[PDB]
RNA sequence: AGCCAGGAUGUUGGCUUAGAAGCAGCCAUCAUUUAAAGAAAGCGUAAUAGCUCACUGGUCGAGUCGGCCUGCGCGGAAGA
C-alpha cells in the first residue's frame, strides 16, 4: 500500500483541489483509465483497485499506476476537543483532477481491458472512463 | 442403435459392455463371442470400434469397423499412451507409409475422397495425441 | 486524401474561442514557411471523425479556405481533458 | 456471413461449372441427414458428379449464364443441384434411387439440351 | 425476488421489462433470476 | 425476428479415471464430406444416450444492429 518512503515534513495543509489534470494521455500502455470527476484517492483505494484489475488479467500484459498518494491526511480521534495541535497522521492520498490517467495497461485484448477497468473502477470514489493512446 | 470400443478378442466384463447395450434388449453373450470370433484377427491390446444395430425384435446386427485413428497411431509409432500434452510434449513417430496403412484401414473406415484425405484425417489424429509424422 | 473546409477567424482570444467551441466549431492555426500565420475555424465533428484515422497525422492534407487550398501536415493537437473533443490543432505548411 | 464479393465469386464458380457441365438436375435437399448426404457425395465423386446446395437468387444470377434459364422457376424451394461434368446422366439415375431409398424430399425439375424436364419424365435421363 | 437497486441480465434467457414504472428482470429458465428494482 | 430443415466422418482426439464418449479435470483443437456443422455454447448420464446453441439452405419481405455525444424524465429514496 503505497506511501512515501521518507518526507521533508510530517504534516500538510489541507490545500485545495482546483483546475485540471496533467498527464492526460497514455504514454506507456495501449489503454488507460482516465478520471472524469475530481477527488482524493487514498492509498487503500488505489491498492484495492490495482488488485481488482490484476485478478482480471490473470497476471498477463502489464499494468502501470500513474498516480501516487503523496499527501498526508490527519484525524483527531473521537471525544477530543478542538485545538491542542494538529491531528495525527492517518493515511495518505493523491489529489485527482479531472483528466488524470490513473492506470495504464497493455499487452492485452481491448475487450478484456475495458472489462478489467470496469472492475477496477468499481473500487474508486470518482467518475472514470476508458481511453486509448493516440498518435500525437 | 449403440456404439462401443471393445478390446480385440475380448468381451463380457460388467462396467464396459454388459449394462450399456444390455439395457437395450440385446443378448449379451452372442455379441460377446461372435465379436471375439470376428475380431480374433485384430491384434491383442487394440480397442476396435463396434457398431451395434438393434431392431424391435432384439435380434441385432453389428458392423465391427477398423481400429481407431488413435489406436492405430498408438501402435504404428510403437507407443502405449499418447501425449497428455499434444504438440507441446510429443510421444512417438510415424513415416508417411504408416499414415497411409492406418489410412487404408480407415480408407475402409473414412468419408475421404482420396487416400490423401484419409492420410490427412489420420494426420489430424496424428497432431491430436501429440505424435510426430516422420 | 483528407479535405478540410475552413473559415478565416475574424476574432481572437479566450472569449472568441469558447463561443467557437459552444457553437460546435473549433479554432486551429496554419503556420510555417515564408508566409504569415493564418488562424482558422473548423467543424468539430468532421475533423473529429477524420483524425479517427491514423494517416491524418502522417500525411499531407488540404484545407479549403475562401476558395483557396493550402497543403499542410498535423503538427500538434491539444484535446479537452476528459471529453471526446478537440481544443485545437497546429498545422504546419507542407 | 457472405459479403457481396463472396456472393459474386460464388456466382462465378456456379456459372463456371455450369458452362463446363453436360447436364444438370435440381432437387429438394430438405429433411435428410448429413450422413446420407456425404453418402451421395461419395456416390457423387465416384460418378463424376459435382454436388451443390446454393442460394436461389444467387442461382438466378449464375443460371442467367445460359442455357439453364428454363430452371429459374425450379429455384423456388430449397435447391440442391447435381452437375455431371463427366457424362450426362449419372445424376438423374442416382437421384431417383436416392429419393426412393430415403423417401424424403422431391427431386423436382431437370435441364438438358437447353430445355426443362418435368419430374416424372426425368426417366429420360 | 432479488429486490435491489442494480438489476441485470444473469443469462441469455433473462428479459428486462418496465411494468407499472418498475424495472424488473424476468426469466423463463431460472426462477432465481427474478428481480425487481427497489 | 419468427417459422420448415440439417447441426456430419476420423472419433469415445490423446491425457486421466472404476467411468470422461464435445460437455470432471489437463493439453492439443487438426483434417475430411461440406450449403453449413466449435475435437463444441448450455441442460443431461455411473459414463452414454437424450435436448437446444454456434453455422447454413428454405419461407418471408424492407429496413435492422449497437455504440458515441448530448436535452428532459424513472428507479436508488425509511421516523416518530
Ligand atoms: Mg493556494
Ligand atoms: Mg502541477
Ligand atoms: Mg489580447
Ligand atoms: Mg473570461
Ligand atoms: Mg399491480
Ligand atoms: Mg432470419
Ligand atoms: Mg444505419
Ligand atoms: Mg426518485
Ligand atoms: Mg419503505
Ligand atoms: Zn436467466
Amino acid at each position: 500500500m503505497l506511501q512515501p518512503k521518507r518526507t521533508k515534513f510530517r504534516k500538510m495543509h489541507k490545500g485545495r483541489n482546483r483546475g485540471l489534470a496533467q498527464g492526460t494521455d497514455v504514454s506507456f500502455g495501449s489503454f488507460g483509465l482516465k478520471a472524469v470527476g475530481r477527488g482524493r484517492l487514498t492509498a487503500r483505494q488505489i491498492e484495492a483497485a490495482r488488485r481488482a484489475m490484476t485478478r482480471a488479467v490473470k497476471r498477463q500484459g502489464k499494468i502501470w499506476i500513474r498516480v501516487f498518494p503523496d499527501k498526508p491526511i490527519t484525524e483527531k480521534p473521537l471525544a477530543v476537543r478542538m485545538g491542542k495541535g494538529k491531528g495525527n497522521v492517518e493515511y495518505w492520498v493523491a489529489l485527482i483532477q479531472p483528466g488524470k490517467v490513473l492506470y495504464e495497461m497493455d499487452g492485452v485484448p481491448e475487450e478484456l481491458a475495458r472489462e478489467a477497468f470496469k472492475l477496477a473502477a468499481a473500487k474508486l470514489p470518482i467518475k472514470t472512463t476508458f481511453v486509448t493512446k493516440t498518435v500525437m | 442403435y449403440v456404439k462401443l470400443q471393445v478390446a480385440a478378442g475380448m468381451a463380457n466384463p460388467s462396467p464396459p459392455v454388459g449394462p450399456a447395450l444390455g439395457q437395450q434388449g440385446v443378448n449379451i453373450m452372442e455379441f460377446c463371442k461372435a465379436f471375439n470370433a470376428k475380431t480374433d484377427s485384430i491384434e491383442k491390446g487394440l480397442p476396435i470400434p463396434v457398431v451395434i444395430t438393434v431392431y424391435a425384435d432384439r435380434s441385432f446386427t453389428f458392423v465391427t469397423k477398423t481400429p481407431p485413428a488413435a489406436v492405430l497411431l498408438k501402435k504404428a509409432a510403437g507407443i502405449k499412451s499418447g501425449s497428455g500434452k499434444p504438440n507441446k510434449d510429443k510421444v512417438g513417430k510415424i513415416s508417411r507409409a504408416q499414415l497411409q496403412e492406418i489410412a487404408q484401414t480407415k480408407a475402409a473406415d473414412m468419408t475421404g475422397a482420396d487416400i490423401e484425405a484419409m492420410t490427412r484425417s489420420i494426420e489430424g489424429t496424428a497432431r491430436s495425441m501429440g505424435l510426430v509424422v516422420e | 486524401m483528407f479535405t478540410i473546409n475552413a473559415e478565416v477567424r475574424k476574432e481572437q482570444g479566450k472569449g472568441a474561442s469558447r463561443r467557437l467551441r459552444a457553437a460546435n466549431k473549433f479554432p486551429a492555426i496554419i503556420y510555417g514557411g515564408k508566409e504569415a500565420p493564418l488562424a482558422i475555424e473548423l467543424d468539430h465533428d468532421k475533423v473529429m471523425n477524420m483524425q479517427a484515422k491514423a494517416e491524418f497525422y502522417s500525411e499531407v492534407l488540404t484545407i479549403v479556405v475562401d476558395g483557396k487550398e493550402i497543403k499542410v501536415k498535423a503538427q500538434d493537437v491539444q484535446r479537452h481533458p476528459y471529453k471526446p473533443k478537440l481544443q485545437h490543432i497546429d498545422f504546419v505548411r507542407a | 456471413a457472405l459479403n457481396l464479393q463472396d456472393k459474386q465469386a460464388i456466382v462465378a464458380e456456379v456459372s463456371e461449372v455450369a458452362k463446363g457441365a453436360l447436364s444438370a438436375v435440381v432437387a429438394d435437399s430438405r429433411g435428410v441427414t448429413v450422413d446420407k448426404m456425404t453418402e451421395l457425395r461419395k456416390a457423387g465423386r465416384e460418378a463424376g458428379v459435382y454436388m451443390r446446395v446454393v442460394r436461389n437468387t444467387l442461382l438466378r444470377r449464375a443460371v442467367e449464364g445460359t442455357p439453364f434459364e428454363c430452371l429459374k422457376d425450379a429455384f423456388v424451394g430449397p435447391t440442391l443441384i447435381a452437375y455431371v461434368t463427366e457424362h450426362p446422366g449419372a445424376a438423374a439415375r442416382l437421384f431417383k434411387e436416392f429419393a426412393k431409398a430415403n423417401a424424403k424430399f422431391e427431386v423436382k425439375a431437370a435441364a438438358f439440351e437447353g430445355e426443362l424436364i418435368p419430374a416424372s419424365q426425368i426417366d429420360r435421363l | 425476488m432479488k429486490v435491489r437497486a442494480s438489476v441485470k441480465k444473469l443469462c441469455r434467457n433473462c428479459k428486462i421489462v418496465k411494468r407499472d414504472g418498475v424495472i424488473r428482470v424476468i426469466c423463463s429458465a431460472e426462477p432465481k433470476h427474478k428481480q425487481r428494482q427497489g
